[PDB]
């Protein structure tokens, strides 16, 4: 009749524990396969029927949304990782499930919570102190311009794909497209369009921003495709004869009254033409579709008229020119028109592009992708998304480690061996904390379709003779040494990998309860 | 959100699972493949019945709420604007393909591996394909081999009487709104009609813009030799709406009225026409039996009752503008066209509107009649094949040989080249000239002869017998070699069929894992 509890529901002790490790492994085993360049893909459906495939790990974790409670620890510190960074989500998972998988054991044996959090953040302290001692920095070394270090780091997760033999020329498409922009570096500026059909090599590279321009309507012959200082419009309005937007519909009994009817349904459409042109704006796009009598009085009063823009590209130009997209015609006025040195009309692709090249504000350029169908342009999209910030990172932080599980094996070897000079119980967490940086090293394997045994034991093996830079080719079945093969990732973001990871582990083992209040 | 009855699936259970929703597709397509295919009952969601072997129809109507099955389907819309013939091919070689990839998962290879050596062979028979290739029209321009060729392959569908016909049509058409030196076809520019009644043999081709319209007075001028073309919203008469009339009298003041405005707008926009020089007047609304007087004597010829969609079509080809109100009326907004014909089909008048350049224009669309619905339908997208196919003949003179001798070639080639990979792909190379196999396989069940008896033999012949690759007879004609026959298929056409066909393999076998959440 009279209970504590009265739905509550909680449990403390070892099998509250227990039962968090094993709901982290959930998390990591659905981003564990996507980890490497060549994982696997996934598809997550949504309530309504939309399908979505990505192999980002950061993707993934915001569609699942588990109601675990311990789940949503380590997927609010991945979205941590995620926003000041971009990449390493599926590291910081995997790593922060591991650490709980070795030390399991453990705690069925009796040992207290606390001394295993003493561990980890002793051998993390020991870690972040020798990368930085085992780091280089590589910038002027072996007098090479960084524009051939940049290009040889561009087609590394550009090899063996289908782009491998034309590679060559896209690999100064990376590096060119990174140098365009300013000091200041975001993957999202650099924009990437598809267009299918045509060789490899056509693929083009503009600095402006490039739409497909699906308008086909008239002013053919007119409006000229060269400009010096046009004022660009934005508008979403929709300037169409006949359209819903803008229309009008009287009925009466009288036949002149219909005279009056059919010019002023043209005099409301002309009001709002004049606006634009009394204005100023010599550029004038639309995201809705333009009629072709609206093109005609552009190209009588001298004009440009480019419709169909879709607005995710006017967005891009709005931050490029320095203007604004005002939805109505009659706010259109200096503060909203844009700005751009050389405007030009081109062949590409056989179908005309529009491109803004000078704009004073835009940190931002388009690259247009060629080939013979989607399957083509999509693996190779992912491919230059990972290829820029390979470009963009070696610039900003000179001091680089090697990926591909080599600095996890250095600091596997070094904290074995420092374990068995400590007396106590910290001799069997410290070694088990270094076993368990033996995943990254391994999945890439997995995913590759490689044998992770006899790599790791090849490589493991090696790394007892003293190489430290020795690493897991993903192409080639082999140990290979991965500093001279040019993959590099800074320094810093991989300290706080582990950083990231050890607290996030710790956070579960201090957690002995779940209080849940019943509602 | 939604975590409890989320479907999770993994490992080689979910691989062997999407195998097998998607082999059948490829099973319900592999008995419609060919010209003995048979054929598939449709029944609309509104209850009509259509029966047809289109593969481009199947894939349309199937709707399966399986998310391997829809990538399926959306291949087959990329191929419509590519290939359009070997549509059913691929979903069956597409399926042949995870068929034996289920063989190779029990050994312990890696998908991706496996996808590897898929994408390996496919660049062998890439390959050999041009070796084994022909050209016809190469260094010349001729129509004569153009129209002998794309008949055969009408000849399975529903113009098999009219076959002879519907060939000549495609030639002018295409060479019409592209040259042969270019090399450059636009399918747009090339449109599709129809209508009931008649036969297959009444469908005409006409240079320009074309919809069914009659004139204003039935003693018009049959043809138009001069040009000036007037495209309005409004007839030439007191002014009406463009939507609706609604006619509502009040008293006898406001009628008389109407009829003064009779005479003094008769007189007035006839005057109108021949101080601007128009002769072919075109409105939405058409003309009334006063007005079609004035037009007799100064033999102005008129369109009445011009749909609303149909306005823009005219001053597209034309080069025409539109003229809404009668104050912008002008010269310059006034249309061009070399000739415009009246041109009724038999006893029943359709007086359809015919606006030709006398020249080679940059729009043709192709008019087709018929006795049948379901024919005429047919008739479509069986045209639609030879406008795609002379289209590649254009844009590549070289061709192979069809009825399975290009897809047992490539068998063998691949065969070959397998002892030449040292690796686990090698299993891969095996397996991908097996799949092959299937389609030439498929050919000899539909017509009534044994699958395995007819393929062992033409593979032996290719080899032993002569050293040019030999075909398969569906049609029972004389004997092998279709090269006689004259059953040729595009080489463009086989490149994309079997590119198309490994890219979804591999886009399936990357996928180990689907996420729905579970209505609670």
């Amino acid at each position: 009749v009279i209970l504590l509890k009265e739905g509550t529901d909680s449990s403390q002790g070892i099998p509250q524990l227990v039962s968090n490790i094993s709901a982290c492994q959930v998390i990591a085993e659905a981003v564990r396969t996507t980890l490497g360049p060549r994982g696997m893909d996934k598809l997550i459906v949504d309530g309504r029927g939309k399908a979505t495939i990505s192999n980002d790990g950061a993707t993934i974790l915001k569609l699942l949304d588990v109601v675990h409670p311990a789940a949503k620890t380590l997927v609010d510190i991945a979205k941590s990782q995620d926003a000041e960074v971009g990449d390493g989500t599926t590291s910081v998972t995997l790593l922060a499930a591991e650490f709980l998988k070795q030390v399991k054991p453990y705690v069925e044996e009796g040992l207290h919570p606390q001394i295993i959090i003493r561990a980890f953040r002793t051998a993390t302290q020991l870690a972040v102190n020798k990368i930085k001692e085992i780091a280089v920095t590589v910038k002027k070394a072996d007098k090479v311009e960084q524009r051939k270090l940049l290009e040889k780091c561009a087609m590394t997760a550009l090899s063996s794909k289908l782009i491998s033999q034309q590679k060559a020329f896209f690999a100064k498409m990376v590096v060119d497209a990174v140098m365009m922009l300013d000091d200041l570096l975001q993957l999202k500026m650099i924009g990437i369009k598809k267009v299918q059909g045509g060789a490899l090599e056509d693929s083009q590279l503009v600095a402006g921003v490039a739409f497909k321009k699906t308008f086909s309507y008239a002013g053919f012959e007119m409006q000229p495709k060269k400009y010096h200082n046009p004022k660009i419009a934005l508008l979403n309005v929709e300037l169409e004869l006949k359209a819903e937007k803008d229309n009008a519909e009287i009925r009466v009994h009288t036949v002149e009254d219909y005279q009056a009817i059919v010019d002023a349904e043209w005099n409301i459409l002309y009001d709002k033409l004049e606006k634009i042109h009394h204005s100023g704006a010599k550029v004038v796009s639309s995201k809705l579709p333009i009629g072709d009598v609206a093109t005609q009085y552009f190209a009588d009063r001298d004009m440009f008229c480019a419709g169909r823009v879709p607005e995710e590209d006017l967005k891009r130009t709005m931050m490029a020119c320095g203007g604004s997209i005002q939805t109505s015609v009659n706010a259109l006025s200096a503060d909203v028109l844009g700005r751009c040195q050389v405007f030009e009309e081109t062949q590409i692709g056989g179908e005309r592009y529009n491109f803004f090249t000078g704009c004073p504000k835009a940190k931002t350029c388009t690259f247009i992708l060629r080939g013979g169908a989607e399957q083509f342009m999509e693996e190779t999209e992912r491919s230059l998304h990972d290829a820029i910030m390979i470009v963009r990172r070696a610039i900003k932080n000179d001091s680089v480690v090697a990926g591909g599980g080599a600095i996890e094996m250095e600091l596997s070897k070094y904290l074995r061996d420092y374990s068995r000079t400590i007396p106590g119980k910290q001799q069997l967490l410290i070694g088990a904390y270094a076993k368990a940086l033996e995943i990254i090293p391994r999945q890439l394997c997995d995913n590759a379709g490689f044998d992770a045994t006899n790599i790791l034991n090849k490589l493991r093996a090696r790394h007892a003779q003293g190489g430290t830079w020795y690493g897991v080719d993903i192409n080639n079945e082999d140990i290979a040494d991965n500093f001279e093969a040019f993959v590099w990732e800074p320094a810093m973001v991989r300290i706080n990998a582990l950083t990231a990871a050890s607290e996030a582990a710790c956070l579960i083992v201090s957690v002995d309860e779940t209080i849940k209040n019943p509602r | 959100k939604d975590q409890d009855r989320k479907s999770r699936l993994m490992g080689l259970e979910a691989l062997k699972s999407h195998i097998m929703a998607a082999k059948a597709v490829a099973n319900t397509m592999r008995t419609s493949l060919g010209p003995n295919g048979l054929d598939k009952m449709m029944v609309d969601k509104d209850g009509d019945v259509t029966v047809t072997n289109d593969g481009a129809t199947i894939l349309s109507m199937m709707d399966v709420d399986h998310q391997i099955a829809k990538l399926m389907v959306e291949l087959s819309k990329s191929q419509d604007d590519e290939i359009g013939d070997g549509t059913t091919g691929v979903v069956v070689l597409a399926g042949a393909l995870l068929e034996e990839a289920e063989q190779l998962l029990d050994r312990g290879i890696h998908p991706i591996r496996i996808a590897d050596g898929y994408e390996q062979a496919a660049r062998v028979a890439i390959e050999h394909l041009d070796k084994i290739s022909d050209s016809v029209l190469v260094d010349i321009k001729d129509t004569e081999p153009l129209i002998q060729t794309a008949k055969t392959t009408l000849g399975s569908k529903v113009v098999n009487s009219c076959h002879r016909q519907m060939a000549e049509i495609a030639v002018n058409a295409v060479l019409t709104v592209a040259d042969m030196e270019r090399r450059d076809v636009d399918f747009e520019l090339i449109k599709v009609e129809g209508k009931v009644g008649g036969r297959l043999e009444d469908t005409k081709l006409i240079k320009g813009v074309i919809v069914d319209k009659d004139f204003s007075h039935p003693q018009m001028p049959k043809k138009v030799e001069d040009a000036k073309i007037a495209i309005l919203t409004c007839p030439f008469e007191p002014p009406k709406p463009k939507t609706k009339h609604k006619l509502d009298v009040t008293s006898v003041e406001d009628y008389k009225a109407l009829q003064k405005y009779e005479k003094e707008k008769f007189e007035e926009m006839i005057q109108q026409i021949k101080e601007t020089g128009a002769n072919l007047a075109i409105c939405q609304w058409g003309f009334d039996d006063e007005a079609n007087h004035l037009l007799l004597q100064n033999n102005l010829p008129a369109v009445r009752w011009v749909g609303g969609p149909e306005i823009e079509l005219i001053a597209i080809a034309t080069g025409g503008r539109i003229v809404p109100r009668f104050s912008e009326l002008t010269a310059e907004k006034l249309g061009f066209a070399g000739l415009v014909q009246e041109i009724s089909f038999g006893t029943t008048k359709d007086k359809m509107l015919v606006i030709e350049q006398c020249k080679n224009s940059r729009a043709v669309t192709i008019f087709i009649r018929g006795g049948n619905k379901m024919i005429i339908e047919e008739a479509k997208r069986s045209l639609h094949d030879a406008l795609c196919v002379i289209r590649n003949l254009i844009r590549d003179n070289r061709v192979v040989y069809g009825g399975g001798a290009a897809e047992i070639s490539c068998a063998l080639a691949v065969s070959q080249e397998a002892d030449k990979c040292p690796t686990l792909e090698q299993y891969a190379m095996r397996a991908f000239a097996d799949a092959l196999e299937v389609i030439p396989m498929a050919l000899s069940e539909n017509s009534g002869m044994n699958p395995i008896q007819t393929m062992t033999e033409v593979r032996a012949r290719q080899v032993k017998e002569m050293n040019p690759a030999l075909g398969i007879d569906c049609l029972h004609k004389g004997t092998n070699d279709m090269k006689q026959q004259h059953v040729i298929e595009t080489l463009i056409g086989k490149k994309q069929q079997i590119s198309l066909a490994t890219q979804m393999v591999r886009m399936i076998l990357k996928i180990d894992d689907i996420r729905k959440p579970g209505e609670s």
